[PDB]
């Protein structure tokens, strides 16, 4: 295996109708990561759904793992997985509308493959709460033009008096958004490492991935290596070929731009028009929904 | 009772419930309030996502209780627009979009100037003030720019 066959046209996960939520999580959670990798390899139990076996058998050898050898895969497959998704939650466009990643990971997760919430926290010394990633809700005028993930972390854990029962080992925050038309920050700045030390009633985790839409398509960008410039950008419909019976082609282009704005302060990224940021590293900073974050195995120290 | 919907916008909802009302039930009364479609509202109480099939009163939730509301992003669509050469730009759109602001799109996108393009679909000129949705546009579909 190695890189090079991860980068190029007609790479990553074939776009089809709508599809860009799914084919961007996939990617972020599994082209490099291995956090979640047990959820494709863990035995079918007596609790297990009837659509068990097959759905993680077509995750796991349809999907990854031709994407982990080859670098791409077949919007058939995608959509046999948004079929068995539409008979779990029917009538909710899983064959033909753009949704939320947050509902495709609530069904995939919770319904479908019985997995073991990522997230305990507790909120005030009550009882803890189960999700598989968090959202960061906090009033803005106070706070900084241009904050780092950590600050929000921070500042939605304050606001709402919660901690970590226990340390999680895959960290997914939804950035703070209301629809299409409402971002609480025009540029975020997503800190490659996160320390939760404070965060815990009683201590790192390291960004693998950022899950970006800036209207309506999802595209994604994912840390394959501790280096500064190790970074990729994914599009499921990053070209078409043909017309109404064509079909799309998707890329994934380098982008280690990035590494060299995420090593410039905050307040140099402020002053700094966003159409003077090179390359693909505007979306990253202005689109961004989804951090995701993993136990450190990339880096040193 | 009387709830309190948080919005990350800073507005802050004020609405009349019973304990045992459905999440569902409420999402139609913020809908009637700022017309927001239940479909995009997400129900949030203590950093937890509150699902539609429980009740108010299993989550804890009695009168001056403050939830938060954010807005999923769904809907709309990307489409390709393709130049003479073969050039290939693709545009986050909806439907509802007229021309005008596809236009824009363009320029936000490419810098073109909307004035000086020229778009086509099946054949026919696209008029700025008609929608997407108006010229059968759909998910996937390809317009053709040119430049004059």
């Amino acid at each position: 295996m190695g890189l090079e066959v991860m980068v190029g046209k007609k790479k990553g996960i074939q776009g089809h109708y709508n599809s860009s939520y799914l084919d961007s999580t996939l990617f972020c959670l599994f082209s490099f990561s291995s956090v979640l990798d047990t959820v494709l390899l863990r035995p079918r139990s007596k609790t297990d759904v009837e659509y068990y076996k097959e759905t993680q058998e077509l995750l796991r050898t349809e999907i990854v793992n031709p994407l982990r050898i080859h670098g791409y895969v077949c919007a058939t497959k995608i959509m046999k997985l948004r079929r068995i998704l539409e008979k779990v939650e029917a009538a909710s466009g899983f064959t033909s509308e753009e949704k939320d990643p947050e509902e495709f990971l609530n069904i995939l997760f919770h319904h479908i493959l019985r997995v073991d919430p990522l997230l305990r926290l507790r909120s005030a010394g009550q009882k803890v709460q189960d999700c598989y990633f968090y959202q960061i809700f906090m009033d803005k005028k106070d706070k900084v033009m241009v904050p780092t993930s950590q600050q929000l972390l921070e500042w939605s854990f304050i606001n709402s008096d919660l901690k970590f029962a226990e340390a999680p080992s895959c960290l997914i925050i939804q950035m703070p958004r209301f629809g299409k038309d409402f971002k609480m920050f025009n540029k975020i700045f997503p800190s490659l490492e996160l320390d939760i030390t404070d965060l815990l009633d009683d201590q790192q985790m390291e960004l693998f991935a950022v899950l970006c839409i800036e209207t309506s398509h999802y595209v994604a960008f994912v840390k394959y290596g501790s280096a500064d410039s190790a970074w990729l950008f994914f599009d499921s419909m990053a070209d078409r070929d043909g017309g109404q019976n064509g079909f799309n082609i998707p890329q994934v282009s380098r982008c280690p731009e990035v590494g060299e704005y995420l090593k410039m302060t905050p307040e140099e990224l402020h002053a700094l028009d966003p159409k003077n940021i090179q390359g693909y590293a505007r979306r990253l900073l202005c689109d961004a929904y989804m951090c995701m974050y993993q136990s450190p195995t990339m880096s040193l120290y | 009772m009387q709830i309190f919907v948080k919005t990350l916008t800073g507005k802050t909802i004020t609405l009349e419930v019973e304990p045992s009302d459905t999440i569902e039930n409420v999402k139609a009364k913020i809908q009637d309030k700022e017309g927001i479609p239940p479909d995009q509202q997400r129900l949030i109480f203590a950093g937890k996502q509150l699902e539609d099939g429980r009740t108010l009163s299993d989550y804890n939730i009695q009168k001056e209780s403050t939830l938060h509301l954010v807005l999923r992003l769904r809907g709309g669509m990307q489409i390709f627009v393709k130049t003479l050469t073969g050039k290939t730009i693709t545009l986050e759109v909806e439907p509802s979009d007229t021309i005008e602001n596809v236009k824009a799109k363009i320029q936000d996108k490419e810098g073109i100037p909307p004035d000086q393009q020229r778009l086509i679909f099946a054949g026919k000129q696209l008029e700025d003030g008609r929608t997407l949705s108006d010229y059968n546009i759909q998910k996937e579909s390809t317009l053709h720019l040119v430049l004059r």
